[PDB]
């Protein structure tokens, strides 16, 4: 069996959900979403923010708790074939993390180079912010934490210790979410110019750099793949 | 749509827009709508806002639903940033061409280099038609007419696709062979020196030479075509001509100003001294995009936005005609739902509880006087 | 010699020099030459240049071939930086004393704190004699006359040579023994503790004590001699007195201005309104150190530099006398080889294609009027 169709679902769920989110923000961007003090803004974007925050907290708790509770206690008695299957599942988790990272840190982030550059902000909760920071960021954080936990709890290579590159790849992009405080503080106070390259953005950048730890993470996963079932063929 | 969130005192004391007019309220695609009016730069410019040494006359709108055909300060076109003087009154004119159908809230705004957006009154303008009918023709000094909607789009797409294809070809050339794990094992276990061998080096040399040669040839071709080019035209424009307004014949001294918390009314006591030779009457109080009118004295006919217009929102304790030379003190109340809708009541949250505004005084013959008032605004709770 | 490289529009709209005069064209060593004139700070000061809050009246020249004896703005000496006001006209006077023989291109220039050099017209001045004959005497408040060419030179040489000799003595004392490789081997192989032993420590203590004592004694001696000293005198000088020019009786409105690319001519259409009570005629157009003259109206007699002077470079379509109260529109062409020699045609490369200049209008009796014009400058290619 090895690599199964969980990868198709991993791609499709993010693609479909974010396409629907884009449709929603295209429909309610203007017209209930321009005026932050209008009653329709509360029903179409503040309610969205509340619901998405609650659902993200619940989903993160459930997913992480399930992954930690179903952790493999007897990692020693794991056959190489099962280890290969678990390595493929972890690679599917990493693919989902990469897809979510794309959607969060490229699409919905630059989608702002398109929302603010065009409108005069009305709040710290621009409908797009209700999409980027409170969805395009918690979703990829949840996916990254889940992938890290799966590696630690199913892969003997990633067990017996916390991998530094994986921890950086998982936590650095997470630090972008609390960095939103610097974004807000340095939008209203420091810098009223909509300059996208303002120093009030070296906060997603610095922690965007930590995603480069995917390189060490991926060579670690390559070594984990090539533990018992490394071949032969490769180097033979 | 971006105001009602800015600080009330900052909206009150930055820039006062008046004599605003709109040529049309409903337009077709490609039809032109003109916005005219005057703005006065308040003398008590807040220290937190940089002085309007570099300012841009902008339009508040949800993306290019209109295109700014022309914009004027004084009588001269202002496509760049301009320098404004504190205390001066300027007249402006913005010409917009409809591009996208719908109902749009169009604001005239002034962006200041170190203070952010100063949004004036916004008016709903209806656009009907199809976006596909929109044209933005322009004639260059080289004698060709192009449509700015799609000019150079094909060339941009072609060049970007070409370079993307070159990069993808490079990556795929290296990706035909196995990529990650066997190459990693070969590099780790002993010297590799086997995964990069001729003609891989020849292919890379070809890629590098072709890239440089194609860049040079494309630049030369884009220089032979379009032989006449100019850099981007930028730079703040000085010498904006302000309006030479006559000195007002009305002097007003604000003796305290209060507003109820909570409430929708603002109360102030004014000592009005009438100079000149005509009986005056208080007709309007404009504070921040909100016009409180005394309907018995003046009526608005310029189609001011209804949510910003208080037809009878201005009540004067004694608004009888003020004979020349006579001085009297009256209690003026400006009350309207707009005071709470546009969050002018939220000056209680502000770190500077001072207001500014314009009082419009009208005589019998109809000629009007504009006087500016500013004072601390004291909340009242009991 | 540093202009013709600066941006054409920046040379056009910073500072307009006019009424320039030179006392002499050829001088001897120690002889004085005086440069006089007026400069007007343009109202449309470019935003890329900091406002002339801190400005210095300098001389453009290849090193001290002259010494600046005196310099005045208004009527007062300006050895320090000064504050200038935008839109004001100031008169200046620079006194130069010849120091080095040769043919020198002397410019009057204004350095602005945040904008760099603004170079005015330059004139060739011949210096004859020998540099050895040059003297720069000055009398101090302590009652001694010194020559600034060689004053303190001996003392400076002596002290520098003394301290250099002390350092060389230290180095040579340590350099008598073998230096690099045996000492390195001794330090590496085992503890060294042998290459620095008494009386080396005694010699170093002597060097340190002698250095401190000599510094203290020299400072005390240089305080006993020259007991009266003052710090360097610095600081921007405010309150420069501008010229109180009468309000011009001529108003000019520029209706478009064009220049051919390539070409040596600039064309503009002006609407001239003559107020006052005398028939006026356009005699000069000054744009950037270049004077285009209508020879039928005015002739230059102040010895203006020939390469900057267009004697008949100004052609007016109808330069008949303009009766008072009369308004007419004429086509004015300023054409000369200077327009290309000084790269005023390179405004096509500039990111701000706007020009500024001065128009000089002369009546029958000879009294002149100065009016300032500024407008966009549109290139024409076909
Ligand atoms: C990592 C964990 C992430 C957790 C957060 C998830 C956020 C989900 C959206 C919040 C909506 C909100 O809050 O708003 C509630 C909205 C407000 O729209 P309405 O006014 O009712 O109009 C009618 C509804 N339309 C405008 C959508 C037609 O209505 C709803 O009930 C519909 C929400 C549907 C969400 C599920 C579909 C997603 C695409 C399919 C692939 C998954
Ligand atoms: C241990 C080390 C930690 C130190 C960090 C503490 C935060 C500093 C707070 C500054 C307050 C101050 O000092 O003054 C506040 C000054 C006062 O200026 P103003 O006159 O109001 O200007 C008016 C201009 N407005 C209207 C736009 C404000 O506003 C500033 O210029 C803010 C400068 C930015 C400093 C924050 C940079 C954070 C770096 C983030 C990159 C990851
Ligand atoms: C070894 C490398 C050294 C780095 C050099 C840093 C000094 C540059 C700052 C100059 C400030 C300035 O002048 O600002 C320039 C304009 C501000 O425009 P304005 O508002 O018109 O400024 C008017 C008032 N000024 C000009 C006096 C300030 O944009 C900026 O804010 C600077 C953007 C910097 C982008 C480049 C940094 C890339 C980030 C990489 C790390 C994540
Ligand atoms: C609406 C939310 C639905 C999320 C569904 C989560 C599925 C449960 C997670 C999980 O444990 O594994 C699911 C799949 C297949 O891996 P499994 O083998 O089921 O995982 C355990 C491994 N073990 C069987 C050897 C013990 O592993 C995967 O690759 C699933 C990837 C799912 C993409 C991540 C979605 C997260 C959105 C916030
Ligand atoms: C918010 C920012 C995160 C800060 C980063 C700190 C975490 C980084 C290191 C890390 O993840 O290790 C914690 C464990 C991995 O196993 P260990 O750290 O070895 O310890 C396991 C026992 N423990 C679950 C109680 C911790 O991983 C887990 O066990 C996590 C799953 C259990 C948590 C589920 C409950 C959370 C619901 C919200
Ligand atoms: C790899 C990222 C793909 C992002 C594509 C996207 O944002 O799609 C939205 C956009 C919306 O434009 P349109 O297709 O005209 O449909 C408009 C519907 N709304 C306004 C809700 C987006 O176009 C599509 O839906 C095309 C489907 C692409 C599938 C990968
Ligand atoms: C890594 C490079 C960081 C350079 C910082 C920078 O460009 O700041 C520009 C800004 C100059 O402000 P300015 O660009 O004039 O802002 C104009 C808009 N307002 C006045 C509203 C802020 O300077 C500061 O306020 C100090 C920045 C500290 C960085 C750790
Ligand atoms: C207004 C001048 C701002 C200068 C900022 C310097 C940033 C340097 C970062 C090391
Ligand atoms: C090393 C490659 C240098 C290429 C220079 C090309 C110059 C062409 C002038 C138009
Ligand atoms: C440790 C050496 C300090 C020297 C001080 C000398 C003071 C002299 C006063 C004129
Ligand atoms: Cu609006
Ligand atoms: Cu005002
Ligand atoms: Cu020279
Ligand atoms: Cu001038």
């Amino acid at each position: 069996l090895l690599d199964k169709k969980w990868l198709t679902f991993a791609l499709a769920i993010y693609t479909v959900f974010y396409l629907w989110v884009r449709w929603y923000e295209g429909v309610y961007g203007w017209s209930a979403g321009l005026d932050s003090f209008a009653p329709e803004f509360e029903t179409y974007w503040m309610n969205f923010l509340y619901t998405e925050i609650v659902l993200e907290i619940v989903t993160a708790s459930i997913l992480w708790g399930y992954l930690w509770k179903t952790r493999d206690r007897n990692l020693a008695a794991l056959t190489p074939r099962e280890e290969l299957r678990r390595n493929f599942t972890h690679l599917v988790w990493l693919v989902a993390y990469a897809w979510a990272i794309y959607w969060g840190a490229s699409y919905f982030t630059e989608q702002d180079g398109t929302w603010h550059q065009t409108i005069v902000r009305d709040t710290d909760f621009t409908p797009s912010h209700i999409i980027e920071f409170y969805l395009s960021y918690p979703i990829y954080i949840i996916t990254g934490f889940a992938a890290f936990i799966y590696a630690k709890t199913r892969l003997p290579f990633f067990a017996k210790g916390i991998s530094l590159p994986y921890l950086v790849l998982v936590v650095g992009p997470f630090m972008i979410l609390p960095n939103v405080g610097l974004n807000e503080w340095g939008h209203t106070f420091w810098f009223m110019e909509e300059l996208f390259v303002a120093p009030l953005h070296y906060g997603f950048v610095i922690f965007g750099w930590l995603a480069l730890a995917v390189m060490g993470t991926l060579t670690q996963t390559f070594y984990s793949f090539a533990q018992g079932g490394l071949g032969q063929s490769l180097c033979e | 749509h971006g105001e009602k969130s800015q600080a009330a005192f900052m909206r009150m004391r930055t820039i006062h827009w008046y004599d605003l007019s709109w040529s049309k309220e409903k337009v077709k695609i490609n039809e032109t709508v003109e916005i005219k009016g005057k703005f006065h730069v308040f003398e008590g410019w807040p220290e937190t806002v940089d002085e309007p040494d570099v300012a841009f006359l902008n339009v508040g709108m949800p993306g290019p639903v209109f295109i700014r055909k022309e914009s004027y300060i004084g009588g001269q076109l202002v496509p760049r940033s301009v320098r404004l003087e504190i205390g001066k009154t300027y007249d402006f004119r913005v010409v917009l061409k409809a591009r996208r159908p719908g109902d749009w809230h169009v604001h005239t705004m002034m962006n200041v280099q170190g203070g952010g957006p100063i949004i004036g009154p916004g008016k709903w303008i209806t656009v009907e038609g199809s976006m596909s009918e929109f044209r933005n023709p322009v004639t260059t000094l080289t004698g060709q007419t192009v449509d700015l909607e799609n000019y150079n789009e094909g060339n941009t797409y072609f060049w970007h696709a070409f370079w993307f294809a070159i990069g993808v070809a490079w990556i795929g050339y290296w990706s035909r062979r196995p990529i990650f794990i066997p190459r990693l094992l070969m590099v780790d276990a002993g010297r590799a020196d086997e995964l990069v061998s001729a003609t891989d080096r020849k292919v890379a040399m070809g890629f590098l030479a072709a890239t440089i040669l194609i860049v040079v040839m494309a630049m030369s071709s884009a220089n032979s075509k379009y032989p006449i080019t100019i850099p981007l035209q930028a730079g703040t424009m000085r010498g904006m001509k302000p309006l030479e307004l006559p000195a007002p014949t009305v002097s007003v001294k604000v003796e305290d100003a209060t507003y109820r918390v909570p409430g929708r009314a603002m109360r102030m006591k004014l000592t009005i001294t009438n100079h000149g030779n005509s009986p005056i009457r208080l007709g309007e109080f404009y504070t921040a995009s909100v016009r409180f009118l005394d309907s018995d004295v003046y009526k608005d006919t310029t189609g001011y936005p209804e949510d910003l217009l208080a037809e009878d929102g201005l009540s004067v304790s004694d608004n009888s005609p003020l004979a020349p030379g006579e001085t009297r003190t009256v209690d003026v109340t400006a009350s309207d739902a707009a005071w709470e809708v546009y969050r002018l009541s939220d000056i209680i949250y502000d770190p500077d509880s001072r207001f500014a505004g314009l009082l419009f005084f009208f005589d019998a013959t109809g000629n009007r006087q504009v006087v500016q008032i500013d004072a601390p605004l004291i909340p009242s709770f009991m």
